[PDB]
């Protein structure tokens, strides 16, 4: 609820200011380099979520099979990346 | 949620409905697959939540991480097509009759 | 009383935005030896309210091919997004203190690449779209790299509250171990905010693309929206990487460094604008794809080797 | 309050109503958005946090802006249709107050809505004491307890750019 | 020179003082000068609604060995 | 039927202090109670059941209050020192407050 | 530094995990004492309203099984007063 | 390409079958559902044709949506029961659910309109594989399940498949779409007897891919899309005319052939289990496959249809010879019924 | 090597990169901490510890908390 | 399953998080803990076609720690009742709602 005050104040402010301005004052764009980077970019982003549990898995009893998963999720990700530049990806 | 998971499965028949009927533009099914993709993930994490049953947590995410990929594919399927036909309408894709 | 602190956090905030504009008109002008505004009010202090006032006035123009909504959602979308993820900052108490705290400020970020892209399709002329689909691009990339960097340091702090680096932070700043990382969270903290290094998002020289076809009101809040985040963006430095004393007794001096490490870090963007030439499109993305990131994945490995083998796992909570 | 999820999930419905209906590409889009925050809210309020914000980084604005993206470079202009855009509405508008309707009708069989339990219902129980009982712990048996949820999707992952770039080329 | 850059830096900086230091006596004054109990985890909402109930209604009262 | 225990038969003595006087005295409470507490615990675990083991429950205020009252004769002014420094932090963390730690802690074993 | 402020940190958080773990015996008396009471005091009202139900036992366990079962949050509350269900509800969440 | 790709690619292919096999975890039998959707796409679209795109983006949207229903019914499954997969309990419509999505990932009777065109624009290579080692994993899934399924919709779905797969074949003339609408049927007579002895579902499809994987690799001998391509099979390569004679009237039921054996115990199966009545239906319009079958045996053997002079061409130079497989998987096909009791 | 010269002058971050990768897949293996991380957080005491009953048999667990028997931290302390 | 490549090789990394009762992180029990172990040790050695009408006590109780929907209509009931007798003046909620508070 506190979150729900802040928050409608801050649309209200947003709004409040775009209608006193609009008050007061009385097609083939297409490069598959820019398609290619939003997809790597949700690899990338699921990615960030496989990796973002870390925190509170930091402090799992195991520790050993942690670092073992993260290192290779790490890894294998990176040679994505790696591949990604040796393909003519990333070279735009 | 005995009457807040009927909205969420409501919800993801009406993105069936959706992605079942097509028109014109293909984006607009994909769009629809997410939908139900966000309905999934929201449901199983509803439940899971309620049910304390946080062995099952991963699931909820693995389900987005498939679904993000699948998309991924979808998009590259549709980019395609407007690459050979200028345009994602479906009425393009008639050729295997 | 809640109200009373919401308004001690955006009146203020919005205030400092708009000084803000005006300090980068006199600090900019020093370094370029020129006075910079002084003249209309005493040293410049009624410039900034100057063309805000200009600004609402001038007629809001709509252009003929224009969505009504897409153009009118996207101003609101980034000044509210901005303002909105001032709420939950330790300076040194949260208004809104919120657990997993840096997750919304990295989720309210990525939303504002929208409003770059519905202004841009909004727009509906040429030089509006090109622009947008480059900078949803290098905000995006600049996602990528920001994201990693911050979970290396979330592995340091043991939580996702933005309130626990106050106590991880009361012996030595996160720059100190973390610098790698720090200059390359200022970087990304320079593409994000679309200032100059990287403002290709909008190049003057090139495409003079996301207020092209905005003007007046709606100019003024993307405009508003961008200088309170230079803010925050800095401030998020000022609490993540330079930790600035806290002393439980007396909450302020955590306030005045916090004051005086964020003004200079706002300072240093200003100072970087003027001194350095913008980077090619490519350049950019080949600077955060080749250079950066391979660093800050490699690093953020490091970062869940030194917590192990260091016997140093963060205590959670 | 008491309604505070069923509202939301009252909405997150309508915003899947839009979608369906297929406005034009990038407005069923800003649909999919809204449903997007009204559903992490969802989540939000059942007592998850990191599934929620989770849903905010990768869906709302990690995976959407790319539809958003690349509805923007390959579903043209949805030109000269337009206009159904505003028919779309009104049947939107006018299938939402049907439903509203309709789960009167419905809670009216009491033979689910329990009406009166509204509120008694979104939590069920707790570990009032208890203290590492927080979504995420939970996400994070990923790494550990159980890996295969990982090494599965970690594949997906791999294997998709791989899967991405031949299809592109 | 440019000291008169700094009118403008001052008044900057004293509004981003006021919050930081209003947040924190805002709450120091509802809280009934006891820091707003953080309530990361159950366990500690649960301490604070104990609280509640122990005495008056609000959780800042708190009652004592006398009692 | 639920054969739910009546109210009388549920009407004990509680400690009824601050979360923050609890959490001041609690590394000694968990030192001179955990026998009948254990206990009661022990009861809990096994007899899934509160109700079986409600009887031991009340063994277990019982137990605190006095500890509590022989607190109350001797080193009270420091605990009394302790706790209120203690409950000003926002998470009562245990380390701002050390020096009149030192002071309660000293003198229950001069004392107590 | 990082290394030896965490350890620190770490027997910090030993420390306090402790300090509840020796209060939780009380709180566990107090709650399921304090659970009953809301049962219980639901059984009276219960009584009073279901007695003229026809046919209709004051109450009895929808399951069959005599182990002992804790209520839902809903149980205990949605017939008291509305406010205390949704605190308990979404009352950590909204939080203080 | 790139090598590298092939292996991830191809592997992906093959966890995606083995993962659904060998776990339990529903969820995880999901995913590898998913995986095989995500590697078989880039391999449909490998010579990039227009036809080809059409074929990738039908496949995918309609793997997909299923993949999203069968998903759903675990979902559901999670909140009537605790556990993540089918048991007795179970609902009625949660089961359904997945029989008809399972059905249309495999394509079985009014779903399978995506099949015969998907089956038409990829090589006839891709066309094996879309084929046979994508109707495993899903097949799989229903075999475990099979105590808890409906008997009347998967008769129902085996029925139809049977009819559309045999009426659709009689007017097809193109080879992939005979084979594509083939399978329907096949793919019919194999979810029949599912609820009653699925020990039989996994023989009706081993025959089924021990006859069409000899028959594809007969009709990319020659790379003939068309029945006159093959019928010139007398001039290209003389051999494979008799037993590409005898697979072709095996994948029908005729009796000497192993392909009988398949029929036949489904029919006794079914006859044990009462099913005199759909049993009788299905094997009566089973002979309008054959008739189909005969008609391309006219043309490519019976029959010699005249050829070009071109061809005088190919048969000059060295003919690459058919893989070993052929053969083994011709013979093991065309006779082993004197070997069915073992089989079985 | 001599590319590696170069390399380290030349595209200067991926090999400051790699290294890193390296000897952050080094360190965990040989170190004199690396088993503590495991015991740190696994001694982090966050469920109550249920006690056993005494059947008498047993004389390796501390009948209190403060016996002589049982487990100890103070490898954690003095760490 | 259908290929049980997992208990040959004796690995489990699918079967160890299949039901509400498997091993909850940090030992945190889950929900209808109390029932799904009382309705699986009972199926166990006896298949289903046999755990489905025997072991019917414990599945139509475990059908009610879950759904929990018996509990949902009484107390629904019981309100409707409230509601009517409150239209009458019959029901005042006692100060008990509001009474003291137990520690
Ligand atoms: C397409 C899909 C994928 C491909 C197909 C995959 C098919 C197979 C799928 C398998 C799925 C998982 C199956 C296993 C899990 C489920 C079953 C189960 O219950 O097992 C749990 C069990 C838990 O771990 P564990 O094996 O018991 O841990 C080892 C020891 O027990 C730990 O005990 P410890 O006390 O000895 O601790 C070790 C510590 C001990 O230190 C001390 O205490 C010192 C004092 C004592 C000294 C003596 C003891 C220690 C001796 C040295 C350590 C030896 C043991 C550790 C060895 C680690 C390396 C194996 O010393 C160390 O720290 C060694 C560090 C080594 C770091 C290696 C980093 C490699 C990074 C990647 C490099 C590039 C690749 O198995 C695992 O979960 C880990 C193995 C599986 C890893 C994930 C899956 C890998 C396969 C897929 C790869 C491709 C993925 C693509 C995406
Ligand atoms: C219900 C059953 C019904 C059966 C009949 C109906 C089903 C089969 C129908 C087949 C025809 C369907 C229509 C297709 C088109 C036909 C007209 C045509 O244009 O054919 C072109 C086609 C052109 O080929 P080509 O250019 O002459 O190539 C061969 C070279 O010239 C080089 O040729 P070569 O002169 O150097 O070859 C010499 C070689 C020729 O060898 C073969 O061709 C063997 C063919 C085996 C076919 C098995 C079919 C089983 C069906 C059930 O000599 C041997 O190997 C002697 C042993 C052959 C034994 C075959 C029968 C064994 C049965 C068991 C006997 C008792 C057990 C003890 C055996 C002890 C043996 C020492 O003509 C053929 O070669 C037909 C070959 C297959 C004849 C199958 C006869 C099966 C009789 C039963
Ligand atoms: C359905 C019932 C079974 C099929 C009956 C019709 C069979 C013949 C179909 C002929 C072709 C389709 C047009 C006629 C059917 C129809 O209602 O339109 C579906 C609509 C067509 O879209 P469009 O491309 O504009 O075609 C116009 C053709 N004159 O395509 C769409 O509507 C796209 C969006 C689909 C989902 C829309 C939202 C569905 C839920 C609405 C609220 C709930 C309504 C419940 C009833
Ligand atoms: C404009 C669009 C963006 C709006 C601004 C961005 C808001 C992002 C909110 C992210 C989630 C925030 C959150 O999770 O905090 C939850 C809060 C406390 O929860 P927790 O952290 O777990 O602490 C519990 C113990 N202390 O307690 C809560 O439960 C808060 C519940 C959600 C509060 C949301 C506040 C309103 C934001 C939605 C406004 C909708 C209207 C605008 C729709 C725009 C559509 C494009
Ligand atoms: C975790 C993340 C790890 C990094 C993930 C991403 C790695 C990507 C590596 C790609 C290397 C191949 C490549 O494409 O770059 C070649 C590079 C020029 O790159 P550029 O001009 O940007 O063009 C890119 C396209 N060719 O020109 C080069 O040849 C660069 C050579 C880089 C390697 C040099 C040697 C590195 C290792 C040095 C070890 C020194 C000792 C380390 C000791 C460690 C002990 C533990």
């Amino acid at each position: 609820m506190n979150l729900y005050t802040v928050i409608f104040i801050n649309i209200l402010l947003s709004l409040t200011l775009i209608l006193v301005a609009f008050w007061l004052p009385q097609r083939l764009p297409f490069s598959m380099k820019f398609f290619l980077v939003a997809i790597t970019f949700l690899l990338f982003d699921l990615e960030i979520a496989l990796l973002l549990p870390l925190p509170w898995a930091i402090q799992t009893i195991k520790t050993s099979t942690m670092m073992i998963m993260a290192f290779i999720l790490v890894t294998i990700l990176s040679l994505g990346l790696a591949y990604e530049w040796t393909q003519k990806g990333l070279e735009w | 949620m005995p009457s807040t998971f009927f909205n969420l499965t409501m919800a993801f028949s009406l993105s069936l409905l959706g992605t079942l009927m097509f028109r014109s533009h293909l984006m607009s099914t994909l769009l629809c697959l997410e939908g139900m993709v966000l309905s999934l993930f929201i449901m199983t994490s509803v439940t899971s939540l309620n049910s304390n049953s946080m062995s099952s947590m991963p699931i909820p995410i693995t389900i987005l991480v498939f679904a993000a990929c699948e998309a991924a594919v979808g998009l590259a399927l549709l980019v395609k097509v407007s690459n050979t036909y200028g345009t994602d309408y479906v009425q393009n894709l008639n050729l295997l009759q | 009383m809640f109200f009373i602190n919401i308004l001690t956090l955006l009146v203020p905030i919005l205030i400092a935005m708009a000084f803000l504009t005006l300090v980068e008109r006199k600090i900019l002008g020093y370094m370029q030896l020129r006075k910079g505004p002084n003249i209309v009010g005493p040293y410049g202090i009624l410039q900034p309210f100057a063309d805000a006032m200009k600004l609402f006035m001038k007629e809001p123009m709509r252009p003929l091919t224009t969505s009504m909504s897409l153009f009118i959602i996207a101003p609101t979308l980034s000044l509210t997004l901005a303002l909105s993820l001032w709420v939950p900052l330790p300076m040194p108490h949260p208004l809104i203190n919120l657990n997993l705290g840096i997750l919304f400020i990295l989720a309210t970020s990525s939303l504002s690449v929208y409003s770059i892209l519905w202004s841009g399709w909004a727009s509906n002329s040429k030089y509006s779209l090109f622009g947008a689909l480059r900078a949803v691009a290098q905000t995006i990339s600049y996602e990528v790299t920001m994201a990693i960097i911050l979970l290396s340091v979330l592995l340091m702090n043991g939580s996702y509250s933005l309130q626990t680096l106050i106590t991880t932070q009361e012996h030595m700043w996160l720059l100190l171990p973390a610098w790698p990382m720090a200059m390359m969270w200022f970087i990304s903290t320079l593409a994000e905010t679309n200032r100059a290094p990287f403002d290709l998002t909008e190049g003057e020289s090139e495409l003079v693309g996301f207020n092209v076809e905005y003007a007046a009101g709606p100019f003024a809040l993307f405009f508003m929206a961008e200088y309170t985040n230079i803010i925050l963006m800095n401030a998020l430095t000022t609490i993540i990487f330079l930790g600035p004393l806290y002393y439980i007794n007396l909450p302020e001096l955590y306030s005045t460094n916090f004051m005086m490490e964020a003004l200079l870090l706002s300072s240093t963007f200003l100072w970087i604008r003027a001194s350095y030439p913008r980077f090619r499109y490519d350049q950019l993305m080949h600077l955060l794809w080749k250079n950066f990131l391979p660093l800050t994945l490699a690093l953020c490995m490091w970062h869940i080797s030194l917590p192990i083998f260091t016997a140093g796992v963060p205590p959670y909570m | 309050m008491n309604n505070y999820i069923f509202v939301l999930s009252s909405l997150f419905l309508v915003g899947c109503l839009g979608l369906a209906l297929k406005p034009s590409p990038i407005y069923g889009g800003l649909g999919l958005i809204v449903s997007g925050f009204v559903g992490c809210l969802m989540v939000l309020g059942f007592g998850g946090s990191f599934l929620g914000l989770m849903v905010f980084l990768i869906y709302l604005g990690g995976m959407l802006v790319v539809f958003g993206y690349t509805t923007a470079m390959a579903t043209e202009e949805y030109p000269e249709t337009w206009g159904s855009n505003w028919l779309i509405l009104g049947f939107l508008v006018l299938g939402v107050i049907m439903e509203v309707f309709l789960i009167c009708v419905l809670n009216y069989y009491d033979e689910v809505i329990n009406l009166d339990g509204l509120g008694d219902w979104l939590m069920y129980e707790v570990d009032d004491v208890g203290v590492m009982l927080e979504g995420g712990i939970g996400v994070a048996a990923m790494y550990s307890c159980a890996t295969w949820m990982m090494v599965v999707a970690g594949w997906s992952l791999f294997a998709g750019i791989f899967i991405i770039i031949e299809i592109t080329r | 020179m440019w000291f008169e850059i700094l009118p403008g830096l001052a008044i900057m900086g004293v509004c981003l003082v006021i919050p930081g230091v209003s947040t924190a006596y805002i709450h120091k004054f509802t809280n009934g000068g006891k820091e707003k109990r953080v309530a990361r985890v159950q366990y500690q909402w649960y301490l604070m609604e104990r609280d509640r109930r122990i005495s008056g209604v609000n959780r800042y009262y708190v009652s004592k060995g006398l009692e | 039927i639920v054969e739910l225990p009546t109210l009388e038969e549920l009407k004990v003595e509680e400690v009824k202090v601050s979360s923050a006087v609890l959490k001041a005295a609690a590394h000694h409470y968990g030192a001179q109670c955990d026998k009948t507490n254990k206990e009661f615990m022990l009861c809990r675990w096994e007899e899934k059941d509160p109700r079986r083991c409600l009887k031991e429950g009340k063994l277990v205020n019982g137990c605190a209050l006095n500890f509590f009252r022989q607190i109350k004769s001797h080193c009270a002014e420091p605990f009394t020192e302790y706790w209120t420094c203690l409950d000003y932090s926002n998470m009562q963390l245990f380390r701002h407050c050390r020096q009149q730690q030192a002071k309660f802690d000293q003198c229950v074993l001069d004392k107590l | 530094r990082m290394m030896r402020w965490n350890q620190e940190r770490r027997r910090l958080l030993i420390e306090d995990l402790e300090a509840r773990i020796a209060l939780m015996p009380l709180f566990q008396a107090e709650k399921d004492r304090r659970t009953l009471q809301i049962l219980r005091e639901n059984l009276e009202e219960e009584a009073i309203i279901m007695k003229d139900v026809p046919n209709w036992k004051v109450g009895e366990s929808v399951f069959h099984t005599t182990r002992w079962v804790p209520p839902l949050i809903g149980e205990m509350y949605g017939l008291r007063t509305k406010e205390e269900m949704s605190n308990a509800n979404f009352g950590f969440t909204w939080y203080t | 390409m790139n090598p590298i790709t092939l292996a991830i690619i191809y592997f992906t292919i093959f966890l995606g079958p083995v993962i659904t096999m060998s776990s339990t975890n529903l969820m995880l039998m999901w995913v590898g559902l998913e995986f095989s959707l995500l590697a078989i796409i880039p391999m449909l679209i490998n010579k990039k044709n227009p036809r080809s795109t059409e074929a990738a983006t039908k496949y995918f949207v309609t793997q997909a949506t299923a993949s999203m229903i069968i998903l759903l019914a675990i979902v559901l499954n999670y909140k009537q029961l605790g556990t993540w997969m089918f048991q007795q309990q179970t609902n009625g419509l949660i089961l359904n659910m997945t029989l008809m999505a399972l059905s249309m990932k495999l394509g079985l009777a009014p779903f399978h309109f995506w099949l015969p065109e998907v089956t038409q624009g990829i090589p006839l290579h891709m066309g094996l594989i879309l084929l046979t080692w994508q109707k495993i994993a899903p097949l799989s899934i229903l075999i475990q399940i099979y105590p808890l399924l409906n008997s009347t919709i998967i008769l129902m779905l085996a029925i139809t498949s049977i009819f559309m797969g045999a009426w659709g074949g009689l007017n097809q003339t193109q080879m992939r779409k005979i084979m594509a609408y083939s399978s329907i049927a096949h793919m019919g007579w194999m979810l029949a007897i599912l609820p009653y002895n699925p020990s039989l579902t996994l023989l009706n499809l081993m025959i089924y891919i021990i006859l069409t994987a000899p028959m594809f690799m007969a009709l990319m001998l020659n790379n003939s899309m068309t029945i006159n391509s093959i019928s010139l099979l007398w001039n290209k390569t003389p051999a494979m005319l008799t037993m590409i004679s005898l697979m072709l009237l095996s994948l029908g039921g005729l009796p000497p052939l192993t392909g009988f054996l398949p029929k036949w115990i489904i029919i006794t199966e079914l006859m044990k289990n009462n099913c005199l009545i759909m049993a009788t239906l299905m094997a009566m319009m089973a002979l309008l496959n054959l008739f189909f079958y005969t008609r391309l045996i006219y043309s490519t053997s019976l029959t010699m249809f005249p050829t070009n002079n071109n061809s005088k061409m190919m048969t000059h130079q060295t003919k690459t010879k058919p893989n070993l497989m052929f053969s083994t998987l011709a013979i093991m096909s065309t006779m082993t019924l004197p070997l069915a009791p073992q089989l079985i | 090597s001599a590319f590696l010269k170069n390399a380290w002058a030349k595209e200067p971050v991926l090999v400051v990169s790699f290294s890193v990768w390296g000897l952050a897949i080094i360190m965990p293996m040989i170190s004199p901490y690396t088993k503590y991380a495991s015991m740190i957080n696994k001694a982090t005491p966050y469920n109550y510890p249920v006690p056993v009953r005494d059947d008498g048999n047993m004389p390796d667990v501390p009948s209190h908390p403060q016996d002589p028997l049982g487990p100890s931290l103070d490898w954690l302390k003095n760490l | 399953p259908f290929l049980d490549i997992q208990k040959k090789l004796g690995i489990s990394l699918d079967r160890h998080f299949m039901f509400l009762s498997a091993e909850q992180p940090y030992k945190n029990a889950a929900r209808c803990h109390a029932f799904e172990k009382e309705w699986i040790e009972c199926a166990h050695g006896i298949g289903g076609t046999r755990a489905k009408k025997e072991c019917k006590i414990e599945f139509d109780d475990f059908e009610e720690c879950l759904l929990r929907y018996k509990t949902m209509r009484r107390m629904h009931d019981i309100k409707k009742q409230r509601e009517k007798l409150m239209k009458e003046g019959k029901y005042t909620p006692p100060p008990h709602h509001s009474g003291r508070e137990e520690p």
